[PDB]
C-alpha cells in the first residue's frame, strides 16, 4: 500500500552496507548516463516511482535498464 | 608547412549582416551592436547588397570580404556525390514507366534542343506510386 | 558578478571572519583582488504597507490556525518546540483553486509579524541578464537571514518551477537554476535560525515532485472553495463591513450552494452595492442582492437533466 | 570689420570643421547605432540604448534636434564618446525586405481565362481604389478592405495574384504563409507588424498572403 | 557677409563644445547609502560600489532610483527620474479617432454601463464608501467577433482624460527571456505614475491562460508572463487608481486565475444586434453615404438576422461598391437588397 | 571554463600532469592560459542528484 | 600620488643620479601607462615643511550607567564565549589537520573574540577610572 514501506526498506539497507542510493524517480533536470555514474561508483542501487494514486511512466526506463543490466560493473541492483 | 609569413596579412574577419544602403550601409554582426560602415579600397558598390552576409574585420571595423549565405543543417543532403551503382539495366521490370521517368530527369542533356526548339518546357513534379 | 566566478587572492587586513559562502565581498576593478566583505545590499521589508484585517478574512478558520500555528507561532515561540521534540516545518506551500484564501491570509499575516515579510512575485528571478536570477535569489534568501526572524512569500511559484524543462535552447537553462540552487540553498538551513518560506500557487497539479520532499516546505495547505458552514461566515463579513437595510435575507443565498470563491461573493455584494448606486442609494434593499446575484451569480453552468 | 568677413570664417572651417567634420566624417567608417528610449529636460538630454544591449544617458549633441528625436527610433551613436550624431530611418530585418518583388508584368489579364467575373470582381476591388478613389469619395462610401479568394485545389488564385501584381503600378509584396512563424517568439510577430509597416512607409501597397492555412488552425 | 555666417554658422560652433562631452552610464542604486559610497546596479551590469557627487542630494537617493554614472572615473553624477520605454508608443498615442457614441449603435446598455463603472469611479468616488465598498477595476468584453469591442475602445479612447493605454497584446512579447514580465511591470509601473489610468489590453489570448503542461520554450514564457501581469492586476495594493479592461474573442480559452471577480470583476457580454441594434448599425453606416428617402430599412433588418456591425457596414459598403461598378447616383433599394444577399451568402 | 565553456591549455612543471582526473575543477590559467595547482574536488554529478 | 614631466614631444637624441634615480623602474608598470612614459619621464618630488606646521599638526562617565552596563555586558560574552572556547579546545584538540580547515572562515570567530573582549574593558575599566583617583 501507499506507505508502509517504500523509499525507506530499500534506503535502510542500502545504507548498512554503504553501497549508495541512486533515485532515478522523476526525469526533470539531467535514460543511458546514469548507468556510468552507477558503474564508477561500483557498488549501486538504482531505486523507482509508483504512482498511480495516492500509461508507460517508469516501466519504460525499469526495462530500459534491465535490458543492459541482464547482459552485464556488476553490483548494481534496481 | 612554412605559412608563417603570410598569417599576418590574412586579418581574421567577424561575418555580419548586412542591410540598407544610404556610401553607408548598416552591419549587424548577431553579437554586436549592428552599425554603420562603409566599404573598404576594391569592392564595387553593385557587389554588396541588403540581406547577404560580408565580413567585417575587428581593428577598425570594416569589410572586405562578401561571402556565401548559411545551409547549416542540410549541407548533408545536398546532392549527396559519387552516387550508387546500380543503373537502368539493373533496374528491371518495367521498361516503359521508366521512359516516362527518363525523359523528365534527362532534360538537361540532349533534350533542351527539342524543348526550345518545338516551344515545350519540361514538366518539374514527378511522382513515384508503388506498393 | 560579471558572469563567472574565478579564482583570487584576497589580503591580510581583512579578517576571515564574515566571509559566508554567500558572503557579497568587493574585488577590485582590472585586477580582482578581494578587498572588503559588505553588509547584505539586494527586495524590500514592506513596512507596514499591506492591510486587510485578519478579522474581516471571513470563513477561514482551520488554515488560518495552521498558517498561524506553522509561520507566526514559532517564531515567536521559538522554543517551545524545542521543549516538546516535534520541529517547526519549514516551508509552507498553499494550493488553492481557484483562489479563495491566498492573498489576503498571506495580506493579513503580515500585519503582526513583528518580523521582516519581505514580498518578491516569483516573475522577476528570470532577467534579461544571463546568469543573474540565482545571485538575485539568493541575495532575498540572505535579505531574510540577516533580518531574522522572516517570511519569504513568493507567489505563483510554476513560473519559476515545473515539471518539464528543456535541454536545448536556453530560454529554461537558468530557469532549471533559479531552482537548482533555491532548492539548494533552502536545504542550507537546517541549523533554523528564523527563515520561513511560505509560498502560494493557483495550481500545483504542475509544480514539481522535489520541491517538497520534508525538506524544502513540509506542509501542505488547501484552500477549500468554501461551503455551508464557512459560505454564512464569508457573507456574514462581507455584508457587515456595508450599508444594508433589512429586506435581505442570509441563509436565502447560502442557500442555493454552488461552486463559489469568496472573490466572487465580494463581487456579487460589490456588484450588489454598485446596483444600487443606479438610484443613487445609499443602501441595499432587494433587488440590487438578488439582482446581481442572478446577473452573475454564476452566470448559470450547464446541468445535465437525464442523469440526475 | 571688412577684415572680419570670412577670414575667421576659414579659421573655423579649419579647427572647428577638421575637429567637428573629422568625427562628421566618423559619421560613416567607426560610427555605431542605437534606439533612444526617452527624451527629458534637465535645468536637451536623453538616454539611448545601444544595440550591444546596454543604455547610456547622454547631453544630446548637435546634428539632431529636439524635433528629429522620437522615442523609440533607430539613431545612431560614436562607439567611444556616446553622443548621437545623426538619425537614421527605422529598420528591421531584410526578411520583410525579401517581399520587393519587381519582375512582376509578364503573366497579363489575357493569360487568365475563364473566371471574368472574378478578375472584374478582384481588379474592381483593388486597382480602381489606386486609380479612382475620389470619383468613388464623391460616392461617399467606404474604401473595400482585403480580398480573400478561395478554391478547391487548384484554380486560378496566384495566377491572379500576380496577374493583378502584373499591371498594378504599385508596389507589392509576395508574403507567404509560413514565413511567419518561426521557432522564436518575437520574429513572428515584429515581420508582420514590420511588413504592415513597410507597406505604410511605401504606400500605397497591396499585399498578398498566400495559404493562410499557415496561420489559421 | 558677416550677420549671416554669424548667425547661421556661429549657432553652428554648438557642435565642438557638445561634441566635447561623453555620456553617461545609467544604472539603479541599490541603495545602502554607504554614506560616501553607494552601491548600484547597472542595467545590463554588475552591482558595485561607487562614490558620489560631493554636494548631492543624498536624502533622496532612494533605493531603485535610475542614477547616471560616469564612464572613465566612474563616480555618480546628475540622478534621473523613474524611465519609461516606447510606452510612449503605448500611451501617448492610440486610435481614439474622433469616434463618439453616436457611431456607437444599438447597444447604449453596455456603452453607458461601461462607462459608468470605468470612469464614474473617477467622477464620484466619495459614493462608494459611502455605500461601503471599494469600485471594481476591470471588465472583459466577451462576445462574438466584430460587434464593437476594439472600437468601444475607441469611443472610450476619444471620449476620457487619462492617459488611455491602448496596447495590442501580441506586440508586447519579445524574443528574450524575461522581457515581456520587464514590459508589464514597466506598464503597469507607468499606471502607478499617471493616475487614474486606463489600460486597454484587447485581443488577450497571446498572454490568456488555461495554463499548458508541454510546450516548455514558446508557453512558458508567457504563462510566467501572465504570473506578472497576474500578480500585478491582484498585486498586494488593489492598483487604487488605475481599471483595465480587455476585450477578446474567445472567452473559453482564458485563464481562470485571471477570471476569478477581482481580477476582472463585470465581465460584459457584447452582443449581435438583435432588430433594433440591426436598424441602428444600417442607419449610421448608411448615413454618410447619399440617399433616397424611404429607404426600405425595415425589409433590409427583417430579412436575415445573425450579422454584426462589420457585416452591415459590409452591407453598405457592397452596394455603393453596386453603384462603383455600375455607375449611378446613390444606389437604389435593389442594391442594398442586392447587397444583403450577399453578404447572406458570406456564411463560414 | 565556466562563462564560455571550452579551451585547450599547458601546465605548469610542478603540476605533475597524470593525477589530474576529468571532472576536478581547478584551474590558473591567469592571462596566457596555463594551469597551477589543484582545488576542491566540488562535488560530482551525483552528489548532484541526491543532494 | 605625485608626479610632473618633461616635453619629450620630440626629442628621443646626462644625470648619473645613481643609476636611473630608482623608483622609475618600479611605476605600476602598465603598457598604456608606460606608453605615456615614453613622453613622460617623470623624476621626483621633494618636500619642505617647518617645525612650527609639524608640532601643530601633531573625563568620567563613571555609574551614569556606563561602567556598570559596559561590564555587565562583557562578561556575559566572556560567560558564553568561553563556552563555545571550552568547546574550541575541546574541538579541535583531536582530529584536527591543515591549520582548522583555514581558521573556521565559517563562524568566525572563538578564542579571539575573547582576546578582544578582555582588551576592551583593561584599557576602559582601568585608566580613567585610574583617573578618579
Ligand atoms: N514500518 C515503518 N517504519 C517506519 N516508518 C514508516 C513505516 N511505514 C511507513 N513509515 C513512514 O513512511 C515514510 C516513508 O515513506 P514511504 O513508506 O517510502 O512511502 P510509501 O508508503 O509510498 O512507500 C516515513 O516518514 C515513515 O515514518
Ligand atoms: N525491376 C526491378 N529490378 C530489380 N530489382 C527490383 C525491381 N523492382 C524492385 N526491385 C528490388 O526492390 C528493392 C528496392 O526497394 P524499394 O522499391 O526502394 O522499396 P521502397 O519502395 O519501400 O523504398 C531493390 O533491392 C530491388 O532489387
Ligand atoms: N475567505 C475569504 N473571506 C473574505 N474574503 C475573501 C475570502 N476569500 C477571498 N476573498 C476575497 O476575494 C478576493 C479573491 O481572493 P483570492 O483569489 O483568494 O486571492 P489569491 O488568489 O491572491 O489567493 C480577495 O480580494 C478577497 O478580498
Ligand atoms: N483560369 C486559368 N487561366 C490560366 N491559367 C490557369 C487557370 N487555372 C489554372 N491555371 C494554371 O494553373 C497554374 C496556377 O495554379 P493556381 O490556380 O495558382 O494554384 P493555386 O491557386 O493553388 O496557387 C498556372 O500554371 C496556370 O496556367
Ligand atoms: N455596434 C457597432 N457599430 C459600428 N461598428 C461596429 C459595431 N460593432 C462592430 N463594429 C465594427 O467592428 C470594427 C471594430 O472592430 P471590432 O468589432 O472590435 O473587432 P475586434 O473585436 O476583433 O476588434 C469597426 O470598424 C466596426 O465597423
Amino acid at each position: 500500500p501507499p506507505g508502509t514501506g517504500k523509499t525507506l526498506l530499500a534506503r535502510a539497507v542500502a545504507h548498512h552496507t554503504d553501497c549508495t542510493f541512486i533515485r532515478v524517480s522523476g526525469s526533470e533536470l539531467v535514460v543511458r548516463e546514469l548507468f556510468v555514474m552507477a558503474r564508477e561508483h561500483a557498488p549501486s542501487i538504482i531505486f523507482m516511482d509508483e504512482i498511480d494514486s495516492i500509461s508507460g511512466g517508469d516501466s519504460e526506463v525499469q526495462r530500459t535498464m534491465l535490458e543492459l543490466l541482464n547482459q552485464l560493473t556488476k553490483n548494481i541492483k534496481v | 608547412a612554412a605559412d608563417k609569413q603570410t598569417l599576418q596579412s590574412e586579418q581574421p574577419l567577424q561575418v555580419a549582416r548586412c542591410t540598407k544602403i544610404i556610401p553607408k550601409y548598416i552591419i549587424n554582426v548577431k553579437q554586436f551592436a549592428k552599425f554603420v560602415v562603409d566599404l573598404s579600397d576594391q569592392v564595387a558598390p553593385t557587389d554588396i547588397e541588403e540581406g547577404m552576409r560580408v565580413g567585417v574585420d575587428r581593428n577598425k571595423y570594416q569589410i572586405h570580404i562578401p561571402l556565401p549565405p548559411k545551409i547549416d543543417p542540410t549541407v548533408t543532403m545536398m546532392q549527396v556525390e559519387e552516387k550508387p551503382d546500380v543503373t537502368y539495366s539493373d533496374v528491371g521490370g518495367c521498361k516503359e514507366q521508366i521512359e516516362k521517368l527518363r525523359e523528365v530527369v534527362e532534360t538537361p542533356l540532349l533534350h533542351p534542343e527539342r524543348f526550345v526548339n518545338l516551344g515545350i518546357e519540361p514538366p518539374k513534379g514527378v511522382l513515384l506510386f508503388g506498393p | 558578478t560579471t558572469g563567472s566566478n574565478y579564482y583570487v587572492r584576497i589580503l591580510s587586513t581583512i579578517d576571515r571572519e564574515l566571509l559566508k559562502p554567500n558572503a557579497s565581498v568587493a574585488l577590485h576593478k582590472h585586477s580582482n583582488a578581494l578587498v572588503d566583505v559588505l553588509p547584505p545590499e539586494a527586495m524590500l521589508t514592506s513596512d507596514q504597507k499591506p492591510d486587510v484585517m485578519y478579522a474581516d478574512i471571513g470563513g477561514m478558520d482551520i488554515q488560518k490556525q495552521e498558517v498561524r500555528e506553522a509561520v507566526e507561532l514559532p517564531l515567536t515561540h521559538f522554543e517551545l518546540y524545542k521543549q516538546i521534540g516535534i520541529d517547526p516545518p519549514r516551508g509552507v506551500l498553499m494550493y488553492g483553486p481557484p483562489g479563495c484564501g491566498k492573498t489576503m491570509l498571506a495580506k493579513a499575516v503580515a500585519h503582526h509579524t513583528t518580523a521582516a515579510f519581505i514580498r518578491v512575485v516569483g516573475s522577476e528571478f528570470v532577467q534579461k541578464y544571463l546568469g543573474e536570477g540565482p545571485r538575485m535569489v539568493r541575495d532575498v534568501f540572505r535579505l531574510a537571514k540577516e533580518n531574522a526572524p522572516a517570511i519569504i512569500f513568493i507567489d505563483e511559484i510554476d513560473a519559476i518551477a515545473t515539471k518539464r524543462f528543456d535541454a536545448q535552447t536556453g530560454a529554461d537553462r537558468e530557469v532549471q537554476r533559479i531552482l537548482l540552487e533555491l532548492l539548494n540553498q533552502m536545504d542550507g538551513f537546517d541549523q533554523n535560525v528564523n527563515v520561513k518560506v511560505i509560498m502560494a500557487t493557483n495550481r500545483a497539479d504542475t509544480l514539481d515532485p522535489a520541491l517538497l520532499r520534508p525538506g524544502r516546505l513540509d506542509r501542505k495547505i488547501e484552500f477549500p472553495l468554501p461551503d455551508r458552514r464557512q459560505k454564512r461566515l464569508i457573507f456574514s463579513t462581507i455584508t457587515s463591513k456595508m450599508n444594508l437595510s433589512e429586506e435581505v435575507d442570509l441563509e436565502d443565498y447560502v442557500a442555493r450552494p454552488d461552486k463559489i470563491s469568496g472573490a466572487d461573493i465580494n463581487s456579487i455584494c460589490q456588484e450588489s452595492g454598485m446596483l444600487a448606486v443606479r438610484e443613487n442609494r445609499y443602501i441595499v434593499l432587494a433587488k440590487d442582492f438578488e439582482k446581481a446575484y442572478k446577473t452573475v451569480i454564476k452566470k448559470d453552468e450547464q446541468e445535465h437533466e437525464f442523469y440526475k | 570689420e571688412v577684415l572680419r568677413v570670412t577670414h575667421e570664417l576659414q579659421a573655423m572651417k579649419d579647427k572647428i570643421k577638421e575637429n567637428s567634420e573629422k568625427i562628421k566624417v566618423n559619421k560613416t567608417l567607426p560610427y555605431l547605432v542605437s534606439n533612444v528610449i526617452e527624451l527629458l529636460d534637465v535645468d536637451k538630454c536623453a538616454v539611448i540604448k545601444t544595440s550591444t544591449r546596454q543604455t547610456y544617458f547622454l547631453p544630446v549633441i548637435g546634428l539632431v534636434d529636439a524635433e528629429k528625436l522620437k522615442p523609440g527610433d533607430l539613431v545612431g551613436v560614436n562607439k567611444d564618446s556616446y553622443l548621437i550624431l545623426e538619425t537614421l530611418p527605422t529598420e528591421y530585418d531584410s526578411r520583410v525586405k525579401a517581399m520587393e518583388v519587381d519582375e512582376r508584368p509578364t503573366e497579363q489579364y489575357s493569360d487568365i481565362g475563364g473566371l471574368d467575373k472574378q478578375i472584374q470582381e478582384l481588379v474592381e476591388a483593388i486597382v480602381l481604389p489606386m486609380n479612382h478613389k475620389e470619383k468613388f469619395e464623391n460616392l461617399g462610401i467606404q474604401p473595400p478592405k482585403g480580398v480573400l479568394m478561395y478554391g478547391p485545389p487548384g484554380t486560378g488564385k496566384t495566377l491572379l495574384a500576380r496577374a493583378c501584381a502584373a499591371q498594378t503600378k504599385a508596389t507589392f509584396l509576395k508574403l507567404a504563409g509560413p514565413q511567419l512563424v518561426q521557432m522564436f517568439i518575437g520574429d513572428g510577430a515584429k515581420l508582420v507588424r514590420d511588413a504592415f509597416a513597410l507597406a505604410k512607409e511605401k504606400a500605397p501597397s497591396i499585399i498578398f498572403i498566400d495559404e493562410l492555412d499557415a496561420i489559421g488552425t | 557677409q558677416l550677420k549671416e555666417l554669424t548667425k547661421q554658422y556661429e549657432k553652428s560652433e554648438n557642435d565642438l563644445k557638445a561634441l566635447q562631452s561623453v555620456g553617461q552610464i545609467v544604472g539603479e542604486v541599490l541603495k545602502q547609502l554607504t554614506e560616501e559610497k553607494f552601491i548600484v546596479k547597472a542595467t545590463n551590469g554588475p552591482r558595485y560600489v561607487v562614490g558620489c557627487r560631493r554636494q548631492l542630494d543624498k536624502s533622496k537617493l532612494k533605493p531603485g532610483t535610475r542614477v547616471a554614472l560616469d564612464m572613465t572615473t566612474l563616480t555618480i553624477m546628475r540622478y534621473l527620474p523613474r524611465e519609461v520605454d516606447p510606452l510612449v508608443y503605448n500611451m501617448s498615442h492610440e486610435d481614439p479617432g474622433n469616434v463618439s457614441y453616436s457611431e456607437i449603435g444599438g447597444l447604449s446598455e453596455q456603452i453607458r454601463e461601461l462607462r459608468e463603472v470605468i470612469e464614474l469611479p473617477l467622477t464620484n468616488p466619495e459614493l462608494f464608501q459611502r455605500v461601503g465598498i471599494i469600485p471594481p477595476k476591470g471588465c472583459l468584453l466577451y462576445g462574438p467577433p466584430g460587434t464593437g469591442k476594439t472600437l468601444l475602445a475607441r469611443a472610450v479612447a476619444s471620449q476620457l482624460d487619462c492617459n488611455f493605454l491602448k496596447v495590442v497584446s501580441s506586440s508586447i512579447v519579445d524574443k528574450y527571456i524575461g522581457e515581456s514580465a520587464r514590459l508589464i511591470r514597466e506598464m503597469f509601473n507607468y499606471a502607478r505614475d499617471h493616475q487614474p489610468c486606463i489600460i486597454f489590453m484587447d485581443e488577450i489570448d497571446a498572454i490568456g491562460g488555461r495554463r499548458f503542461s508541454e510546450g516548455t520554450s514558446a508557453d512558458r514564457e508567457i504563462q510566467r508572463t501572465l504570473m506578472e501581469l497576474l500578480n500585478q492586476m491582484d498585486g498586494f495594493d488593489t492598483l487604487h487608481r488605475v481599471k483595465m479592461i480587455m476585450a477578446t474573442n474567445r472567452p473559453d480559452t482564458l485563464d481562470p486565475a485571471l477570471l476569478r471577480p477581482g481580477r476582472l470583476d463585470r465581465k460584459i457580454h457584447i452582443d449581435l444586434p438583435n432588430e433594433q441594434a440591426r436598424l441602428d448599425i444600417l442607419k449610421i453606416h448608411a448615413g454618410p453615404i447619399t440617399k433616397h428617402g424611404e429607404i426600405d430599412y425595415e425589409a433590409i433588418v427583417k430579412l436575415s438576422d445573425g450579422f454584426n456591425g462589420a457585416d452591415l457596414r459590409n452591407v453598405c459598403t457592397e452596394a455603393g461598391m453596386f453603384a462603383i461598378r455600375a455607375d449611378h447616383d446613390f444606389v437604389v433599394q435593389e442594391d442594398f437588397m442586392k447587397a444583403v444577399r450577399k453578404v447572406a451568402d458570406s456564411k463560414k | 571554463v565556466h562563462p564560455e565553456g571550452k579551451f585547450v591549455v599547458d601546465v605548469d612543471k610542478n603540476i605533475d600532469i597524470n593525477d589530474v582526473t576529468p571532472n576536478c575543477r581547478v584551474a590558473l590559467r591567469n592571462d596566457s592560459y596555463t594551469l597551477h595547482k589543484i582545488l576542491p574536488n566540488k562535488v560530482d554529478p551525483l552528489v548532484s542528484l541526491m543532494m | 600620488v605625485i608626479d610632473a614631466f618633461r616635453l619629450i614631444n620630440a626629442n628621443m637624441m646626462p644625470r648619473q643620479t645613481t643609476s636611473n634615480l630608482g623608483h622609475l623602474n618600479k611605476p605600476s608598470i602598465q603598457a598604456l601607462i608606460h606608453g605615456l612614459n615614453r613622453h613622460y619621464y617623470s623624476i621626483t618630488i621633494n618636500y619642505r615643511k617647518n617645525e612650527l606646521e609639524q608640532k601643530m599638526l601633531l573625563l568620567t562617565l563613571q555609574d551614569y550607567s556606563e561602567h556598570c552596563k559596559h561590564n555587565e555586558s562583557v562578561v556575559k560574552e566572556m560567560l558564553e564565549l568561553a563556552k563555545n572556547y571550552n568547546k574550541a579546545v575541546e574541538e579541535e584538540d583531536k582530529m584536527t589537520p591543515e591549520q582548522l580547515a583555514i581558521k573556521n572562515v565559517g563562524k568566525q570567530d572563538p578564542k579571539r573574540h575573547l582576546e578582544e573582549h578582555v582588551d576592551v574593558l583593561m584599557t576602559s575599566n582601568i585608566v580613567q577610572c585610574l583617573a578618579a583617583m
